[PDB]
């Protein structure tokens, strides 16, 4: 019945310091042990450090021990994580978890922390149209230069789902993301049927309906 | 052809409740070669008849080793009601067994000292009502039932570790309490020796 | 510290197969090993603790074992629910190291990619930065090579790849290679070719378009 909930900003400026609070529901932190674990997007797990609300002294990972500190709260039934001098490599999904001997019985829904020097910016949507057509044709929409993640893409207001491939974003050297969404449709329907791509970037409140024209 | 005692002379040794065990079959040993690498303090043995321990052939030679302070040296006898003989380490009462206490010398640097000594002061299983307590006494030449839920080292004195069991295993909980004894200047360890016998092979003889 | 070498990094299997995942420690961990299952976008799910003890509510298909210093996670009968990334963790001594993970992916039969190249829209030509997108749609396995032949010869460095995850209906992948260039450089060369090499193709397939030619 013991639950966990992470609470973080999601975006931390490069030079400054990030604070992450973990809320434990259904159990007391003044018993057992707890710890933090981070996971960079697309790689393995890195154990931050274990502590105790019962004792309670700590034990951290030497790779981050010089930049990691921890606070404990009994009444609010929570505990926080303080990581200073964060770098671009500190972008990871941070988990708080329970333990009794080093393993982890219960995890919380991980929270994402991205570090990059940029404010919110809207995308520039472009159609990707073919000039040769054989039986099956494919077209798409490019979503270049937008910050931050994420962005939702639809085709014909959701009435087109089969064959649609929406790619992950590529964090360019410009500190901005860029992706493309493609769809394969019959070549016999190109002349008599339209195709629009619906983009929505809530951090910038950008809402675009772009037509793919041959 | 020679029994390899190298896993003992490398790394950090475990604690008493999660001791490391080495079984020796089809090899020859040299016990004087081993005991010369440790300052031997106290030791005891029980039972002979073949008779020896360094001058006889057996079917197997079992050697358990773990870090153990000489402060609690009395808690290793079978006649003791201490938590070590009750929940941590009990050796065979029937077969001929030995028990050696030694210290890691200053010239033996390959073995790194643990942070502190640790042991289980109580290991019990609670039933589905969370009120009926069943002390899980350790059997001879077996591990504690609470080893699955206790860290490789007790983190703080007076800590409690518990985990809810699966309904297939019977439900309830398994709770264990840990105690810490501060480290010495030289690593003190304890060795447990037991010898078995069989009709087929006796290829565990001393090296001559 | 103690560090873990988990292998294989990824394997292709189907429902009903038996799959074994191994995990080796740099030093003896004394059976203090744990296994986890991680679904995409979710927290790790504990499966096995203390090398071989099964967690509560975990199917009997999963088992833990130890031979020498190798720790193996074996799924007796693989099923659709189990296709995820699996990790092994040691808690014998701090710091707690994690396995790199083993990705269990459903295996399809080999299929060559449908290759499409998209010329940049004329709206982007005036923007100063162009983006030629080449699409490799519905192929298996994931490994493929993409080269950029501009006006004849190979240009390198300005590429950006993005691979999607396995499809739900056909269990295929899809990838895009995006070439970002300056607008002035794009008007300099005539033909732009996208050459792909996949084990489902007898010879490299090339898709090209002449710049400006409608």
């Amino acid at each position: 019945q013991v639950q966990l909930q992470e609470s973080g900003p999601g975006l931390v400026k490069p030079s400054e310091t990030l604070s992450l609070t973990c809320a434990v529901s259904g159990d007391s932190i003044s018993s057992n042990y707890w710890s933090w674990i981070r996971q960079p997007p697309g790689k393995g797990l890195e154990w931050i450090g274990r502590f105790s609300g019962s004792g309670g002294s700590t034990d951290f990972n030497p790779s981050l021990k010089s930049r990691v500190t921890i606070s404990t709260d009994t009444s609010k039934n929570q505990f926080s994580l303080n990581l200073r001098s964060v770098t671009a490599a500190d972008t990871a999904v941070y988990y708080c978890a329970k333990t009794y001997s080093g393993t982890f019985d219960y995890w919380g829904q991980g929270v994402l922390v991205t570090v990059s020097s940029a404010s919110t910016k809207g995308p520039s949507v472009f159609p990707l149209a073919p000039s040769t057509s054989e039986s099956t044709a494919a077209l798409g929409c490019l979503v270049k230069d937008y910050f931050p993640e994420p962005v939702t893409v639809s085709w014909n207001s959701g009435s087109l789902t089969s064959g649609v491939h929406t790619f992950p974003a590529v964090l360019q050297s410009s500190g901005l993301y860029s992706l493309s969404s493609v769809v394969t449709v019959p070549s016999s329907s190109l002349g008599t049927q339209t195709y629009v791509c619906n983009v929505n970037h809530k951090p910038s409140n950008t809402k675009v309906d772009k037509r793919v024209e041959i | 052809v020679e029994c390899d005692f190298s896993p003992l002379l490398s790394g950090t040794p475990p604690q008493v409740y999660n001791f490391k065990r080495l079984v020796f079959t089809n090899c020859n040993y040299n016990l004087t070669k081993l005991l010369s690498l440790f300052s031997v303090n106290d030791f005891t043995c029980s039972q002979i008849s073949p008779a020896a321990i360094a001058s006889n052939c057996y079917s197997s030679l079992i050697l358990d080793y773990f870090s153990y302070p000489l402060s609690m040296k009395s808690d290793l006898s079978v006649s003791s009601a201490g938590p070590i003989s009750q929940f941590n380490y009990k050796q065979s009462f029937s077969n001929p067994t030995c028990l050696i206490l030694a210290t890691v010398p200053h010239n033996l640097t390959t073995i790194t000292k643990p942070l502190k000594y640790s042991y289980i002061n109580k290991c019990s299983r609670f039933l589905s009502d969370d009120r009926t307590e069943v002390p899980q006494l350790v059997n001879a030449n077996q591990y504690s039932p609470c080893v699955s839920i206790v860290p490789s080292t007790v983190w703080e004195d007076g800590d409690y570790y518990r985990k809810q069991l699966s309904p297939l295993e019977g439900g309830g909980w398994l709770v264990a309490s840990g105690s810490t004894v501060a480290m010495t200047e030289q690593l003190q360890m304890g060795f447990g020796i037991t010898v078995q016998y069989g009709t087929d092979t006796n290829s565990v003889c001393p090296k001559l | 510290d103690i560090q873990m070498t988990q292998s294989p990094s990824s394997l292709s299997a189907s429902v009903g197969d038996r799959v074994t995942i191994t995990c080796r420690a740099s030093q003896d961990i004394n059976n203090y090993l744990s296994w986890y299952q991680q679904k995409p976008g979710k927290a790790p799910k504990p499966l096995i603790y203390y090398a071989s003890s099964l967690e509560t509510g975990v199917p009997s298909r999963f088992s833990g074992s130890r031979s020498g210093t190798d720790y193996t996670l074996t799924i007796s009968s693989l099923q659709l629910e189990d296709f995820a990334t699996y990790y092994c963790q040691q808690y014998n001594n701090s710091p707690y190291s994690f396995g790199q993970g083993t990705k269990v992916e459903i295996k399809r039969t080999v299929a060559a990619p449908s290759v499409f190249i998209f010329p940049p829209s004329e709206d982007q030509v005036k923007s100063g930065t162009v983006s030629v997108v080449c699409l490799l749609n519905n192929f298996y396995p994931r490994e493929a090579s993409v080269k950029w032949k501009v006006d004849g010869a190979l240009k390198t460095g300005n590429s950006q790849e993005s691979v999607t995850e396995q499809d739900s209906k056909d269990n295929t992948y899809s990838l895009s290679s995006t070439l970002t260039l300056s607008s002035t450089e794009y008007q300099s060369h005539k033909v732009y070719a996208c050459e792909v090499t996949h084990q489902g193709l007898s010879s490299p397939v090339t898709k090209s378009f002449n710049r400006g030619e409608c």
